[PDB]
Order: structure tokens, then C-alpha cells, then sequence
């Protein structure tokens, strides 16, 4: 039930259910993958000749312990070089100062060590960890209201959660909104994307006042207007707790 | 570290109750917890019930 | 506790400092009128029982 | 003077906009600016009358959790939009308006059928959108007058298809007041009160001020004259309503028992020990009582109720 | 008697005997048909008994004396 | 809308809520300026100038917004979407400093300390110390008292 | 539980629906005592209707 | 108020205190802002000097002058001293303010800072939490229990970086598991204690025994941990107490030692008193009221 | 039925003393208790007419910190005693009174020279004390008519000792708002007012005069 040093970048140290199951239920990190064998790995940027490049390597816990890995707080020049002759790095499970030339890799992001729920808390670095854990747990038992309302102070992760959750309607092909209504949308597809020998139209039937597992409302609403142009992957309808394609709890 | 059985056998009842009370209050006084000594003494009395 | 602590404090140079009051009721009357600060250092005629 | 105050008057009324206004009261004695201002602010924000929508009936809808073809909004959003409609009624306390629209475009407050007594103060308020050329909408709206906030859940049977709306009657959106120094030539201690008033455009600032002052003056007249200021029907029926025999009736007449309420409180032992009353008569009394769902040995409080 | 029972406790001495005496008197007033010795002021019998005990009009000795007197009278 | 006790902050050490309150105040001030310009219909040039000033704030941020590639319809629609407050993003460990929050407060003509003068609605009297007023994002949890009684 | 700052030290605040459910036989007795209900079923119906 | 006037005035006093405190806490307008957490200006210099010392010890170890554990302990001591200095500077800067006298001069007075008033009155907050707010978080322990060498030199007003936060998560997590475990253990301990002593009742007034226990202040080394007054309050003397100089009976036997008797004892400087205890009680199947003493919840002898 | 509001029904007056009273009014509309109570309290505190002692002259005194022989009390003690004197004046707005006493014992309000108009409501109010038999106290007291409270720091010959002027009769005024109901309505207000004066007028008279003063201000708007 303890935070092992190898959880860095693979398991969130903040999101776990307090009570009997603390430490036994975990959440994945934002960038974490798995091997072909089932071992969690995380991405790093290869550093060669003192120049931080853009090559991404996914390292697992066994492979990671043999290197010196810098932090994402490190300041860089415009050509990729470091600034200070000493950088803070991790090596063999500990952290300390290393010279500019002893570094092998570098983290890709500053949100690499947190989960999706904890990445949505603004000013997380100013909060104690217990309160952060409580807030991260509380954030996912909120009830949707009659109208959505975007946070007005966010972290930039709202669109990803809104779109990757599947509660919204997303344009499969580009085109023009031929018909818009409170319950259906008809998109007139561009001929550049039409397969041969077909009428190019996409029809989306929205979900209206449907029950969920917790006996609440699921309801989609159009966010486009008649005759406007859309691209592939744009938001056409808003699901529950969504506002123009952003998470609004 | 002395065993309370020897303290009772060689020194008497008052010695063992003093030892137990002082050790328990040593544990409790670090955290600022305030308990009267009566309550420890009734438990000590209940421990000395067989002969 | 915060309120009782706040009302029972003194400030070096507060409005109405240096007055002489006939009792607690005059102090309350001055405070509610805006004529004296809650922290002003004054002299009050106090009657107490033992 | 020393014992006579100067009385304030309405000096200026400035109309910044249609819904934003400023009112000036002047002159004021020392300390009366805030005393009048806070009371007036509380009364203006609390107790002004106004008109609001309370019921809607649309042509083909049954409940608010549905949709209509050719209209982009849901029924709930349309009720939301109607809740914000600003309407001034001039002769009645209850009116019914009608809306009929067709064709692609926005359905706004300018499309409501005209009426002599009803004024719409913002014809650009949007109600819904029609996105289909063959789509048309027809609705009946109910408006009435009141004050405060009356949610629909608080208030013989509603037909299926009539939609209720929560009623916010107050026209006043916000009030602010500011006390400044006046410029009376003679003296220097006189003040001036300025009130900024934001409403929805359905009330005149001067009549609002006068109504608030009237309410305050009416409430104050309890201090200027400060002074120190059932049984169930069957119990009331006479014992003659019972079909008692001659012996039992005579026994009850002897025992000063007149009503059913008096008899019901008697217990079985008391009516057994009484003379001239046998077992048969007592059983018949219990029988005629049981015929009406009553029993001996009951207890009552504060009987008789002034017969 | 409506907030604290300190006067009744002082009159009776023990907080455990006060409950028994008050329960006996309250049961007398509620079922036995006795009348209160103090002006009832829309009080429950549990509070009327405590208000009687505060005034010193009721305790165990008085109740036993009255019970003996009533039994002898009924005999 | 809501009054919260200040005694729950210092013992819990969740200082993020105070900073969020300050930044929400700043964002609402920007939105209020945009709304005020929109109500008294002014030229699109002034709107896009002010919005470009709002987007250019910060100490060497990575986001570049250019309003010269916007049509006037797009500028007006964007201004209509920003009239209830300009939304702001602060990453978890790459957020906004106090200096940037104070600059954004200055842009909206607001006190830089984040504390204003309040008055008592029941008596009309001014509270004796400045109070922290802002905007916070509240949630409604699924612990309704209808299911507990 | 919520907070009531106006209460006195011997007082609590109880919802009246909970109180209506908890004190039901007392209500039946008081209803029958003052003549409003002549039988137990009448009091049962009166409490059901929440008159 | 309770000891002088009794129970009935104390309830009224408590209610009035609550009402007045609520009213004036509302009237003050006390709030919390980001400018209230004042950071001392000397923090940077102290941290830099500590880093210089630890680097010097590091190079001394590199040259081979010292072993590993010696270097580790030296670094730990250096960082602890630096943390103490930062705390002292913060608290000194926070607790005073400069005001203008009525003569135009300058005066120093206690601060009206909001966080300082919250901590100083006892309402909310200890000194450690204020240090974590505006000083530095300090040393963090590894999950086994070993101190991590380099502390957290930031506070919550400045904000932590990824590594410092990940370091703090270890203790943050261990706390909650310990909470669950200790709840489970304390329940069992209380159940056993209740089961062993559930049948003990007060069944007598006086057993007449002359035994007792001698009570003396608790002194450890040179620290007086417990004065005599807190230990003999509400207990019954088992023997006559004599004046320290001349053998005159100061307190007669069988006396309940309330506040006045304890004031008399401390006035005459008596350092040891023999009292009656429940262990040395002659009553079988229970105890007597005199060997137990005062009922702590009521303020008089036990019923 | 839209311009009709509730009115108080259960008025109650409880007299703690001859000068201390407690008035209860219920029911009121929601929020009107605070409005009425605050307005009445402000008017009673700050704008109530009356008469009060303003300044004094003592022959054997030249400075606020001086030594007077044969008197048990200091000068500022005598000023405190004079600040609490309750006086009624008819037909004039400024009067002068003289106090001359020689002997041993308490010098009280009854020792002030008698006047046709000026009246004293508590003759037992002690002014000072005399210790030596061969001691004389001689002072001239000015009483003036005004309203409210004027501290001596705001106001600015030789030997003119200044006293804070408290013209208003009200010594203390406070109010409280509680919950009240009608058979159906549940959130109505009950108002409680505790007040005490210096004996010049009854508390009920003070409440009535405050209400009259407030009602006479809103006469260019009321209809
Ligand atoms: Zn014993």
C-alpha cells in the first residue's frame, strides 16, 4: 500500500480511494503505456551531445534505473542546449545534482506523473497532498445540472476529457450542416471525402433524456447552426457536463 | 527493563501501581492528553484480583 | 474565539483614545455611533462584586 | 433650528438608460442619509410588485422533457427564455398572450400578437429558433401580477400539456446608494442621497421610490401608537337518537345522562352497579352503541363544549 | 426545572433518588388523578413534579406519609 | 453568492483555492470590460485591440493568438462568447505566478491585493477589514439529503 | 446534521416529518383524547392525510 | 465561573459568550489573502549558505577525509539548523508591526495580520503549519524511515516542483493507512478494558482504612513534568498533614482536597501528601466513596 | 392584495424597572425586523433632542489636573459625576446653575440652587464629597439644549473645564430578531427591543418620538 519510487510516470501517487482499499486501487498516468509483456513504460526525450532532441523512447522500470534522467523544469536555450552546468536528475532511485554532460534523458512534460483526475486541478502545487487526494476523489461524484458552465479557471485538459469520453457527437467527415434540429443533425459531406457511388450525408441521432446507471439524465444538445462549415473531428453536440466541447462539472 | 510481576512480588502493591501509572502517563503526556490517575488505578485494582 | 480575541485587543493610536467613560454602556454607545474604535485605550469607571 | 429637521425632497431624476436610473434626495440632516438609504434599499430589493409568466401551452407538446421538430431548442430552454420576458400590464391582474410564427428564423418577443393593455418593453428578446421551412409554432402564454418569488412546486386538475413556470415577480435588479455633501448656501452639515437603480424596464423609478416610502410609513404606524394591544358531531347527538327500550331510556333519564358524549364516558362497572339497570339493558345499550362504532369507557377532555 | 434540575438535586441530595421520587409523583399526577400543589402553567407532569420538589413540598417521606394516611382513611 | 469560512484554509494548507479565487476575479473583470464595450456598441477595432491586449499578457508564454487573421464576424462571435468572463488555463506544475495574476487584475481595473470593501446588507455598515472576494468553481455531489433522512 | 447558531444549550432542531413519524402513537392518543377521532382507524386516516 | 457561582449562571454565561463572539467575528471582517503569508527576505541567504556548507562537506568527503555516515549526519545537522533559522526569521517578521504614535513618533506593536491572529488566539493553526505556509517544508522521510538528504526548500505560497511533491506523497500516503490501522487497534483495546472492569461499582461510604499512596510532583531530570496541585485535587487525605517547619496539623485526616485546600497547600510549600486510593480499599465487591474521591464530571464527592 | 403587507398583532411591553423596558412585536414580513430595528436604533442613538451639562467653572481650580483641598475625589471624577446628571429645562435653551457648599459629607444634586424652570430627576445623584469641616466647594454649571452626543475633543477664557455633552435621553438600546409563524407561513420575523433611558422620559415615549421623527421625514413621497 506504499508509493514505490518506480511509480514515477506510471501510476499516479495522488489518486487512490481512502479507506480499506487505499493503495490497492490505482490510476494510470497520462502517458503510461504497456510492453508487449505487460509492464508499464513511460516516455522520455533522448539527450545527445548536451542537446535535448525530440526522439521519444519508452522506458520500463528495469531499463530506467541504469540512466540519468533530468527534470521537465530544466531551462533550455533556443537550440536545445541546457543553461546551468548543474541539473537536477534521478539515478538509481535517488535524486541529486549532475553535470550537463552526465545526463541521458529528460521528461516530456510536467504533467507526466499525475492521472487525468489530478491533472484537472488548477494550482495543484500549492495544495497539501491529503487535500489534493480528497479533491481528486470528490471531483468524480458531481451531478450534471440543467445548464453547463465552463470552469473559467482550468488547466487545459478539459477538451481531451470531453472528446475522448464519447459523450459528445463528433464529425466523422467534413462538410456543411444541411439540417440541424434539437434531436438530429444532417451533414452534407464534401466530395473530396465521398466514396464512389453514394449520396454523401451523415446523420446523427442525438440522445434525449436517457437514464444512466446512477438514475440521472443523459441528454445531448446541438452546438452548431444551419449552414455552417465543419471539419473532421469537430464537436457537433454536447453531452452531459460539456460546454462547447469542454468538460464542465 | 523490569517486569511488573517481580515488582509486585518483591516490593509490594504500591510499587507496581506506581510503576504502571507512571509508564502509562509517560505515554499519554507526550501528546498532551489529560487523564486523571484514578482511571488507571481502577484497572490496576481489577488486575490484582486473584491470590 | 477569533471574535472574542479581536474585540479584546488594544492599538497604539486608535480613534477616541484618551477618553474617560462613565461605564460600559457609554463605551457601547460610542462604538455603535462610530465615535470610538473598539481598540482605543480609555479609562472606564467599573463596579465589581466579590 | 435645533428641534426641527429639514425635510428631504426629490431633486433630480436622471435616466442613464432604459433600465438604469439615478434618483436624488436632498437635503438631509446629519446621519439620516444612511438611515433612509439602507431601509429604502432593503424595501426596494424585497417588496416591489411586477408581472411574470406562469403557464405556457404549446400546440403539440405534452411535457417539458421533449423536443419539437423544426425548433432547435428543447422545451426546457424555451421555458427558460420565457421566464425572462419583460411585460407591463396596464388594466388587469391576469392576461393571456398568443404567439404564432412560421418559417426559418428567430422567434422573438416582437412576434407576440398585439394587445391594447400589454406592453412589451424589449421586442428583441429571443424565444426560440425555427430551422425548417415547413415548421411553425403556436403557443398561449399566461401572465399575472404579484410580488416576491413563487416556485411552481408550492402552488382542480391540470390537463396534460400545460407547462408551469417559476415566477420571479420583482422588477428591480440591483440598488446602490451613495451619501455626499450638499451645497446649501446657509449651512454646511447637510447631506444628499443618490440612488442608482437597475431594473428590467417595467417600472418607473419615482413610483418605485414612492411605493417603498409608503410601505415604510405604513409599517412605522405600530410604534407611534405603541400600546400593549372540534368534537365529532356524533358525540353531540342526544341519546334519543338511540333506539333504546323504555327501561334503559328511563334509567338513563334517571342518571342525568342526556347526550351520547356523556354516556360514552360511563364505564361498564358503574352502569352495572346502578339500580334498575340489569344485564339485559346494559347489553342492549352496548349493542346500540356498537351499531355506530362506539364503546363505553372512552375518555374525553374539556367536555361538555358549552352544550 | 425546565432547564436545570440543580435545585431539585440539592433538595433530594442524590441525582439517582430524584429520578425515582419525580417518577412516582408524576405517575400519581398522570394516572392516579391527584392535583398539583403548584400552579400548572402548561407543563408536563414530569416538570410539574420537579417544580414541586424544588419548592420543598414533595419528597419520599411526604409521599409515604400521604400514602399511609390515604390507606387508613380508605379503611 | 456564497460565503465561506476563512478558518478552514490555514490548518488544511490548501492554498490553491485562494489563488483560484484571485484569478477568477481577474478573469471576470476582463469579461466585464468586454461586456461593457459590447453593450454600448463600439467599433470592432476597439474590441479586437482590447482582446489582443488581453491575450498578449503574461511573462513569455507559449501561446500565440493573432487576431489579424480573424474576420470581423469571427471577432464579434468571439467577443460574444467572452462576455461572461475570459477562460484561463494554468497547467498543474507550469501555472501562473502571482505577478501575472496581479497584472491581469490591473488590466481589469481591479485592486491588486484581491481584497475589496464590503458592507453589511442588514445594517449598511462597512466591515472593518478588507475581504477576499472572487469566483470559485463549485460542484454538487451525489449526497442529497432526500436519500438520507 | 447542520448548524443552528440561534439555539440554546438545551435545544436541538428536529424536522417535522421525522417528528411526525417518530411520535405517532402519542399523536393517536392525543387525537382520541380531545374528541377529534372516536376510533383508532379515524386517527390513522387523519394522520395519513396530514390535516 | 463554575467553581465560584455554580452551574446555573455558567450555562447563561456560555450562551452569551457564543452570541457575542459570533457577532463580533462577523463585524470584524477577518479574511485570508495571498499577501498575508509574508515570506522573510533572509530565506534566500540562509538557503545559499546551507548549500555552501553542504558542498564543502561533499568535497571534503571526496578528498577522503571523512566516511559516509559522518557526511550524512553532518548534512542532516546543517539542514536542520538552516530550517530552524528560517523559522525564527519568519516568526520574528510576522509577529510585529510599526505604528505611528500620537506624537508623530514610531512604535512597535503586535501585528494585526489575519493568519497571525488565527494562530495566536488558538482558533485554528499551529506554528508548524504556518512554517509550511511561509517558511520551508523541510526534511521528508523515506518510506522505510530514513531522512532524505536534501529537504524541501519551498513553501506552499511559492509552490513545489514535481520531485518535491512526489517526495511528500510518501508520508502523505503512510498517514492514512496508519489511521485505519490505529482505529482498528484502539477499538480492541477499549473493548478489553471495558470487559475487565465492567462490574466495579461504588457501594459504600467509608471502609475506614488508614492506608494510602504518597503523592509527589512528577520530576524527570531537571524538568518538573507535573506539579502537586494537579495530582492531589479531589482526593481524600489518609493522614494528618503537618506544617513543614513545626509539627502542627495543617489539614485534618479525611478531608476532600478542593481548590481552597490546594491553595493552602501551595502557600505553605508541602511537597508530598498521603491520599486514599482505590487499590488499598477494604471494601469487597466494590469501592467506597472516600477511597475514590471527587466525581470529576460534577465537582463533588462521588455518589 | 399586492400592496397589502402584514401588521404586528401581538405587541407586548415588559418593564424591568422605571427606566428599563423590553418591547416585543410579532408577526412581521420577512426581513422587516432588521429594517425597523436598525432605523429606530440609529435614530434613538444619534438624533434625539435633550438638555445636558456642557462646561463647568471651579474657583479653586485652574487646570484639568489640579488639586482641590477637602474633597475626596479628583477633578475628572467630578466631571464624570456631572456628565451623568439628568436635567429638564422648560422655556429656555441655556441655563446657568450655582453650587456652593461648606461642611463635611456628600454633596449631592439636591444642593444645587433651586430654579423655577430647571428640574432634577434624581436628586440623590452624588456630585462629590467633602472631608474637612473647613472646606468649601463652589462651581458654576452650564446646561444647554441639543441633540445626540458631542465629545469635548471636537469642541475647542481661563479655567473653563469641558464636559462631554450627551443630550439624548437614551442610555442603552438594542434589538433582536427571532422566528415566528402564522398557521401556514413559516419564515416571519419577531422583533424584540430592549432599551433604557436616564429617567427624563419613559422608554415608550422615546420609541414613539423616534418613530414620529422617522415618519415625518418621508412626507414628500408617502401617499
Ligand atoms: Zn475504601
Amino acid at each position: 500500500r506504499d508509493v514505490h519510487p518506480t511509480h514515477y510516470g506510471r501510476v499516479c501517487p495522488i489518486e487512490t480511494p481512502e479507506g480499506p482499499n487505499i493503495g490497492l486501487i490505482n490510476s494510470l498516468s497520462v502517458y503510461a503505456q504497456t510492453n508487449e509483456y505487460g509492464f508499464l513504460e513511460t516516455p522520455y526525450r533522448k539527450v545527445t551531445d548536451g542537446v535535448v532532441t525530440d526522439e521519444i523512447h519508452y522506458l520500463s522500470a528495469i531499463e530506467e534505473g541504469n540512466y540519468v534522467i533530468a527534470q521537465a523544469n530544466s531551462n533550455l536555450d533556443e537550440e536545445g542546449h541546457f543553461v546551468e552546468d548543474l541539473v537536477t536528475c534521478r539515478s538509481k532511485g535517488e535524486s541529486s545534482l549532475f553535470s550537463r554532460d552526465q545526463v541521458d534523458y529528460m521528461d516530456v512534460s510536467t504533467q507526466q506523473v499525475v492521472s487525468v483526475g489530478a491533472s484537472l486541478i488548477p494550482f495543484l502545487e500549492h495544495d497539501d497532498a491529503n487535500r489534493a487526494l480528497m479533491g481528486a476523489n470528490m471531483q468524480r461524484q458531481a451531478v450534471p445540472t440543467l445548464r453547463a458552465d465552463k470552469p473559467l479557471v482550468g488547466t487545459g485538459m478539459e477538451r481531451a476529457v470531453a472528446v475522448d469520453s464519447g459523450v459528445t457527437a463528433v464529425a466523422k467527415r467534413g462538410g456543411v450542416v444541411q439540417y440541424v434540429d434539437a434531436s438530429r443533425i444532417v451533414i452534407k459531406v464534401n466530395e473530396d471525402e465521398m466514396y464512389p457511388g453514394e449520396a454523401g450525408i451523415d446523420i446523427y441521432n442525438l440522445t434525449k433524456y436517457t437514464r444512466s446507471n446512477q438514475n440521472t439524465c443523459i441528454n445531448q444538445m446541438p452546438c452548431v447552426s444551419l449552414g455552417e462549415p465543419v471539419e473532421r473531428g469537430d464537436v457537433l453536440a454536447d453531452g452531459p457536463s460539456t460546454d462547447l466541447g469542454e468538460l464542465a462539472l | 527493563p523490569e517486569a511488573p510481576h517481580d515488582i509486585l512480588r518483591l516490593r509490594g502493591v504500591h510499587a507496581v501501581t506506581r510503576y504502571i501509572v507512571n509508564e502509562v502517563q509517560d505515554v499519554y503526556r507526550l501528546q498532551g492528553v489529560k487523564i486523571n490517575d484514578k482511571h488507571i488505578e481502577v484497572i490496576v485494582r481489577q488486575m490484582l484480583r486473584k491470590a | 474565539v477569533l471574535g472574542l480575541y479581536y474585540m479584546t485587543r488594544d492599538c497604539v493610536n486608535a480613534k477616541g483614545e484618551g477618553m474617560v467613560l462613565t461605564g460600559p454602556k457609554e463605551a457601547e454607545r460610542l462604538y455603535r455611533s462610530g465615535l470610538a474604535s473598539l481598540h482605543a485605550r480609555v479609562k472606564v469607571r467599573i463596579t465589581e462584586y466579590e | 433650528s435645533v428641534t426641527e429637521f429639514l425635510k428631504p425632497r426629490l431633486v433630480d431624476i436622471e435616466q442613464v438608460s432604459s433600465t438604469h436610473a439615478k434618483v436624488t434626495l436632498e437635503p438631509l440632516e446629519r446621519g439620516f442619509g444612511h438611515t433612509l438609504g439602507n431601509a429604502l434599499r432593503r424595501i426596494l430589493l424585497s417588496s416591489m410588485p411586477g408581472c411574470a409568466v406562469t403557464e405556457v401551452e404549446i400546440d403539440g407538446v405534452l411535457h417539458e422533457y421533449s423536443t419539437k421538430e423544426g425548433v432547435q431548442e428543447d422545451i426546457l430552454e424555451i421555458l427558460l427564455n420565457l421566464k425572462g420576458l419583460a411585460v407591463r400590464v396596464q388594466g388587469k391582474d391576469e392576461v393571456i398572450l398568443t404567439l404564432n410564427k412560421s418559417g426559418i428564423g428567430p422567434v422573438t418577443a416582437a412576434d407576440i400578437t398585439h394587445d391594447g393593455d400589454v406592453e412589451i418593453v424589449k421586442p428583441q428578446h429571443v424565444i426560440c429558433h425555427l430551422t425548417d421551412e415547413n415548421a411553425s409554432i403556436s403557443m398561449r402564454i399566461k401572465v399575472q401580477r404579484g410580488r416576491g418569488y413563487v416556485p411552481a412546486s408550492t402552488r382542480d386538475e391540470r390537463p396534460i400539456g400545460r407547462l408551469l413556470v417559476d415566477a420571479c415577480y420583482s422588477p428591480v435588479e440591483r440598488i446602490a446608494y451613495n451619501v455626499e455633501a450638499a451645497r446649501v448656501e446657509q449651512r454646511t452639515d447637510l447631506d444628499k442621497l443618490v440612488i442608482e437603480m437597475e431594473t428590467n424596464g417595467t417600472i418607473d423609478p419615482e413610483e418605485a421610490i414612492r411605493r417603498a416610502a409608503t410601505i415604510l410609513a405604513e409599517q412605522l404606524e405600530a410604534f407611534v401608537d405603541l400600546r400593549d394591544v372540534e368534537f365529532d358531531p356524533i358525540l353531540l347527538r342526544p341519546v334519543d337518537d338511540l333506539e333504546l327500550t323504555v327501561r334503559s331510556a328511563n334509567c338513563l333519564k334517571a342518571e342525568a345522562i342526556h347526550y351520547i358524549g356523556d354516556l360514552v364516558q360511563r364505564t361498564e362497572v358503574e352502569l352495572l352497579k346502578t339500580p334498575n339497570l340489569g344485564k339485559k339493558s346494559l347489553t342492549e345499550i352496548k349493542d346500540v352503541l356498537a351499531s355506530r362504532g362506539l364503546s363505553l369507557g372512552m375518555r374525553l377532555e374539556n367536555w361538555p363544549p358549552a352544550s | 426545572a425546565r432547564v436545570t434540575v440543580q435545585d431539585a438535586v440539592e433538595k433530594i441530595g442524590n441525582r439517582f433518588d430524584l429520578v425515582l421520587v419525580a417518577a412516582r409523583r408524576a405517575r400519581q399526577m398522570q394516572v392516579g388523578g391527584k392535583d398539583p400543589l403548584v400552579p400548572e402553567e402548561n407543563d408536563k407532569t414530569t416538570v410539574i413534579a420537579l417544580r414541586e420538589i424544588e419548592e420543598g413540598l414533595i419528597n419520599n417521606q411526604i409521599l409515604d406519609v400521604r400514602e399511609r394516611q390515604e390507606q387508613q382513611e380508605q379503611e | 453568492d456564497i460565503v465561506l469560512n476563512p478558518l478552514g484554509v490555514p490548518s488544511r494548507m490548501n492554498i490553491g483555492q485562494i489563488l483560484e479565487t484571485h484569478l477568477g476575479m481577474a478573469a471576470k473583470g476582463i469579461g466585464d470590460k468586454i461586456n461593457a464595450m459590447l453593450k454600448q456598441q463600439q467599433e470592432v477595432a476597439k474590441l479586437r485591440e482590447f482582446i489582443q491586449r488581453a491575450y498578449d499578457l503574461g511573462a513569455d508564454v507559449r501561446q500565440k493568438v493573432d487576431l489579424s487573421t480573424f474576420s470581423d464576424e469571427e471577432v464579434m462571435r468571439l467577443a460574444e462568447n467572452l462576455r461572461k468572463g475570459m477562460p484561463i488555463a494554468t497547467p498543474v506544475f507550469d501555472g501562473a505566478k502571482e505577478a501575472e495574476i496581479k497584472e491581469l487584475l490591473k488590466l481589469g481595473d481591479l485592486p491588486t491585493s484581491g481584497q475589496i470593501r464590503l458592507y453589511d446588507g442588514r445594517t449598511g455598515e462597512q466591515f472593518e477589514r478588507p475581504v477576499t472576494v472572487g469566483y470559485m468553481y463549485m460542484l454538487k455531489l451525489n449526497h442529497l439529503v432526500d436519500d438520507k433522512m | 446534521i447542520t448548524v443552528g447558531p440561534y439555539l440554546r444549550l438545551h435545544q436541538c432542531g428536529l424536522p417535522k416529518k421525522m417528528a411526525l413519524e417518530l411520535f405517532k402513537p402519542f399523536i393517536y392518543g392525543k387525537l382520541e383524547l380531545r374528541g377529534l377521532a372516536t376510533t383508532i382507524k379515524a386517527a390513522k386516516k387523519m394522520v395519513e392525510r396530514e390535516e | 465561573c463554575y467553581r465560584i457561582l455554580g452551574l446555573k449562571p455558567t450555562v447563561i454565561f456560555a450562551d452569551q459568550i457564543m452570541y457575542t463572539g459570533f457577532a463580533y467575528a462577523a463585524r470584524s471582517g477577518a479574511s485570508v489573502g495571498i499577501d498575508d503569508m509574508v515570506i522573510p527576505e533572509k530565506k534566500h541567504e540562509i538557503i545559499s549558505e546551507a548549500e555552501a556548507e553542504v558542498a564543502e562537506i561533499q568535497e571534503q568527503f571526496q578528498s577522503g577525509l571523512v566516511t559516509a555516515g559522518e557526511r550524512y549526519n553532518k548534512v542532516i545537522d546543517i539542514w536542520a539548523a538552516a530550517n530552524d533559522r528560517v523559522s525564527k526569521a519568519m516568526m520574528d517578521n510576522l509577529q510585529t508591526e510599526t505604528v505611528i504614535n500620537r506624537d508623530g513618533q514610531e512604535e512597535k506593536q503586535v501585528s494585526f495580520n489575519s493568519i497571525y491572529m488565527m494562530a495566536d488566539s488558538g482558533a485554528r493553526g499551529s506554528a508548524a503549519q504556518i512554517r509550511q505556509l511561509a517558511g520551508m517544508r523541510g526534511l521528508m522521510a523515506k518510506p522505510d524511515g530514513s531522512i532524505i538528504e536534501t529537504p524541501i526548500t519551498a513553501n506552499f505560497r511559492e509552490g513545489l516542483n514535481v520531485l518535491q511533491y512526489f517526495i511528500s506523497t510518501h508520508g502523505a500516503r503512510k498517514g492514512l493507512a496508519d489511521t485505519a490501522l490505529k482505529t482498528a487497534n484502539s477499538g480492541y483495546l477499549t473493548r478489553r478494558l471495558v470487559d475487565v472492569a465492567q462490574d466495579l461499582v461504588v457501594t459504600e461510604d467509608d471502609c475506614g482504612t488508614h492506608e494510602g499512596i504518597m503523592m509527589t510532583p512528577v520530576i524527570e531530570g531537571g524538568d518538573v513534568k507535573e506539579p502537586l496541585r494537579d495530582r492531589v485535587l479531589g482526593r481524600v487525605t489518609a493522614e494528618d498533614v503537618l506544617k513543614p517547619g513545626t509539627a502542627d496539623i495543617l489539614v485534618p485526616r479525611n478531608t476532600l482536597l478542593h481548590e481552597q485546600w490546594c491553595d493552602l497547600l501551595e502557600e505553605n510549600s508541602v511537597d508530598a501528601v498521603k491520599v486514599r486510593s482505590v487499590v488499598s480499599c477494604d471494601t469487597d465487591f466494590g469501592v467506597c466513596a472516600h477511597c475514590y474521591g471527587r466525581d470529576l464530571a460534577r465537582g463533588h464527592i462521588i455518589n
